[PDB]
C-alpha cells in the first residue's frame, strides 16, 4: 500500500504463510469508502490460471511465485475509482463431488487489507 | 436476507460480515455450510457467488 | 452330447463390452491431451505416458497372463479383467485435482494391468463356447469390442470435456467423464460375476470336445524363423506406427487447427472406423483369394502411401483433407492387422496361434512406444511435418522388408494334400 499520483503503477504484493498459495485460489478485492466490497482478480498459482474483472479489463494483472508464498496484483493506470482498501482472500479447490457433498468454499482466511489511495 | 442471482449460481453462495475498518469474515460458505471459525452483532453483511469465472458480492446490507 | 448354449452370445456381447470400456481408457487422456496437460500442468509426454502405459504393461505380463488363464481358467481372467478395470475407472476419481497426476497414471496403470487379461481371452472365449462354424464371428466381435472402445474414447472424451482454463470447472467435467466410466466399468464387472460361466454345459465344438479329453519352448522355435522374425519387425513397424499416430493425433490436430478438440477426436473416430472396414475387406478377400504375401505387400505400401498423403497435406489448412487422408490411412493401417497376423499363421503352421499373436503383439507395443516418445520428441522440436516424415520412413523400411517375405505358406501346404 501506499500513495499514487493517478496514471500510474502500482504493485500490491500479497503473503502467505500456514498454507501452500499453490493449494489454493488467491483473490483480490477491493472496497472504496461507501461503495462496499468488489471482486478484482484471482489466481491459481499452480495452473497459473487467472480471473479478472470487466472493471479493470487491461489494467491490472494478477500473479504469483509460489515458491515464496506470495501473490501479486500489480496497476498500470489508475483512476480515483481505483482507490480503496484492497484485501487478500483465499478459496480453496472446490473438488468435483456431484451432488453428495457438492461443496462450494468460501474465502475464509481474508486479508487484513492494504489501503491505496 | 434475500440474495436472489441473474444467473444460476447453484448454492455457490457465501455470507460475509463487514463491521466498519476491518477485513470481512466467512459466515455461511456453499450458501448452507456454516463456517466454524465464524459461527453464529451489528455490520454491513455481503452475500457473494463463486460460480463463473468472475466472483460477484452483493450490493451490501448495514 | 455337442451342443451350443445361447450363453454363447451373452458371454461374448459382455466381454465385448468391459473389452470396449478398458479401450476408451486406453485414449480417455490421449483424445484430450491439450487438456490434462493444462490440467495437471505437465508436458505432453507425461499425458502420452497415459497411452504408453498400457504398451508396457503388456510386454512383461504377456506370458503370466497366459499362464493364469491356463491354470485358473476362462471366469477367473474374466472376474480379474473386469475388476482391475473397474477397480483403475475408480481410482482415476481421486485424481480430480491439478496436483494428481500420480493417481491417474496409477488408475491408468491398473487399467493397462486389465488390459493383459482382456487381450487374452478373444480367441479363447470362442473356442470354449462356440461351434466351429462361429469361432470367427466370435473372435471377430470380441476385436470388434475393443476397437469399437478406441474410436468412443477419441470421440467422447472432447465432447465432455471442454477446453477451458479454470481449474475446478475443467476438474468437473473431467468427473463427469470418470464417473460414467467408473460407473460402466462396474456395471459390467458384476455382469460378468453373474453371466460368465466357466464352460458350456456341453461342448460346442467337436474339437473342444477332443482337447478336453509349453509356450517358451515354442518362443525359440519362431526366432529360427527369419520369415517369421522379418514379419514381426515388419507387422511391429506399422502396428507401432498406428499406435503413435493414435497417441499423437490430438498434439499435431491442434498444432495445425487450434481450437478443433471435438473434430480431433471426429478424425480419430474416422481412423478407426474406416479401419473396420479395412480389416473387414482385407480378411474378406484373404480368406477368399488366398494370396498372403501380395495382399500384405500392397496393404503395406499404402499405409506408406496414405501416410505421405497424411504428412504432406496437413498444412493446407483445410480439415476436411485431413478427414480423408486420416480415414484412408486408417483404412490401410488397421486394414494390414488381419494380414499379419494370418500371414504368420501360415508361415508357421505347426505352431501355436497364439504365440504368434503375441509375439506379433509385443513386437506392436515395442514399437508403439518407440515411436510415440521419438516422435513427440521431433514434434516438440522440429514441427509436425518433420514427426511425420520420421513415420513416413519407418513404413518405408517396412515395406521394404515386407517384400522380402517369402510366401511360405505351411497351413496351405498341410491342409490339402
Ligand atoms: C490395444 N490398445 C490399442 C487399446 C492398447 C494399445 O496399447
Amino acid at each position: 500500500g501506499g500513495l499514487v499520483q493517478p496514471g500510474g503503477s502500482l504493485r500490491l504484493s500479497c503473503a502467505a504463510s500456514g498454507f501452500n498459495v499453490s493449494s489454493s485460489y488467491i483473490h483480490w478485492v477491493r472496497q472504496a469508502p461507501g461503495k462496499g466490497l468488489e471482486w478484482v482478480a484471482s489466481i491459481y498459482p499452480y495452473s497459473g490460471y487467472t480471473s479478472y474483472a470487466d472493471s479493470v479489463k487491461g489494467r491490472f494483472t494478477i500473479s504469483a511465485d509460489t515458491s515464496k508464498n506470495t501473490a501479486y496484483l500489480q496497476m498500470n493506470s489508475l483512476r480515483a475509482e481505483d482507490t480503496a482498501v484492497y484485501y487478500c482472500a483465499r478459496k480453496q479447490y472446490n473438488w468435483p463431488w456431484p451432488y453428495i457433498h457438492s461443496r462450494y468454499w468460501g474465502f475464509d482466511y481474508w486479508g487484513q487489507g492494504t489501503l491505496v489511495t | 436476507i434475500t440474495c436472489r442471482a441473474s444467473q444460476s449460481v447453484s448454492s455457490a453462495v457465501a455470507w460475509y460480515q463487514q463491521k466498519p475498518g476491518k477485513a470481512p469474515k466467512l459466515l455461511i460458505y456453499s450458501a448452507s455450510s456454516l463456517y466454524s471459525g465464524v459461527p453464529s452483532d451489528f455490520a454491513t453483511y455481503y452475500c457473494q457467488q463463486s460460480y463463473g469465472s468472475l466472483v460477484t458480492f452483493g450490493q451490501g446490507t448495514k | 452330447v455337442i451342443k451350443v448354449s445361447k450363453r454363447r452370445w451373452v458371454v461374448v456381447l459382455v466381454f465385448s463390452c468391459y473389452s470396449l470400456c478398458n479401450a476408451f481408457q486406453w485414449i480417455q487422456y490421449g483424445s484430450i491431451n491439450n487438456i490434462f496437460m493444462n490440467f495437471y500442468g505437465v508436458s505432453a509426454f507425461a499425458i502420452d505416458w497415459l497411452s504408453m502405459c498400457y504398451m508396457l504393461t503388456y510386454i512383461p505380463l504377456l506370458l503370466p497372463v497366459a499362464w493364469m488363464l491356463e491354470k485358473f481358467g476362462l471366469r477367473t481372467i474374466a472376474i480379474t479383467g473386469s475388476a482391475l478395470n473397474c477397480l483403475g475407472a475408480w481410482v482415476k476419481l481421486g485424481s480430480l485435482e491439478p496436483h494428481l497426476f500420480p493417481v491417474t497414471m496409477v488408475g491408468q496403470v491398473i487399467c493397462s494391468v486389465a488390459q493383459v487379461f482382456i487381450l487374452g481371452m478373444p480367441s479363447r472365449i470362442a473356442s470354449v463356447w462356440f461351434g466351429a462354424d462361429e469361432v470367427s464371428t466370435a473372435c471377430s466381435v470380441a476385436v470388434f469390442g475393443n476397437q469399437l472402445g478406441i474410436a468412443i474414447g477419441f470421440l467422447v472424451p472432447p465432447v465432455l470435456v471442454p477446453n477451458i482454463k479454470d481449474p475446478e470447472k475443467l476438474a468437473y467435467h473431467i468427473s463427469i467423464m470418470f464417473y460414467i466410466i467408473g460407473g460402466v466399468a462396474t456395471f459390467l464387472f458384476i455382469l460378468v460375476i453373474i453371466v460368465f460361466k466357466e464352460k458350456p454345459k456341453h461342448p460346442p465344438s467337436r474339437a473342444q470336445s477332443l482337447s478336453y479329453a509349453s509356450y517358451l519352448s515354442s518362443i525359440v522355435r519362431l526366432f529360427k524363423n527369419l520369415n517369421f522374425v522379418l514379419l514381426v519387425i515388419t507387422y511391429g513397424l506399422n502396428a507401432g506406427a498406428f499406435y503413435a499416430l493414435s497417441t499423437l493425433l490430438n498434439r499435431m490436430v491442434i498444432l495445425h487447427f487450434p481450437g478443433e478438440e471435438v473434430n480431433a477426436g471426429r478424425i480419430g473416430l474416422t481412423i478407426v472406423i474406416a479401419g473396420m472396414f479395412g480389416a473387414m475387406i482385407s480378411g474378406i478377400w484373404l480368406d477368399k483369394s488366398k494370396t498372403y504375401k501380395e495382399t500384405t505387400l500392397v496393404v503395406y505400401i499404402m499405409t506408406l502411401v496414405g501416410m505421405v498423403v497424411y504428412t504432406f497435406t496437413l498444412n493446407l489448412n483445410h480439415l476436411w483433407v485431413v478427414f480423408i487422408t486420416a480415414g484412408t490411412l486408417g483404412f490401410f493401417m488397421t486394414g494390414y492387422l488381419p494380414l499379419g497376423f494370418e500371414f504368420a499363421v501360415e508361415l508357421t503352421y505347426p505352431e501355436s496361434e497364439g504365440v504368434s499373436s503375441g509375439l506379433l503383439n509385443v513386437s506392436a507395443q515395442v514399437f508403439g512406444i518407440v515411436f510415440t516418445i521419438s516422435q513427440g520428441q521431433i514434434i516438440d522440436n522440429h514441427g509436425t511435418m518433420f514427426g511425420n516424415i520420421f513415420l513416413c520412413v519407418f513404413l518405408a523400411l517396412g515395406s521394404a522388408l515386407t517384400a522380402f517375405i517369402k510366401s511360405d505358406l505351411r497351413r496351405q501346404r498341410a491342409n490339402k494334400d
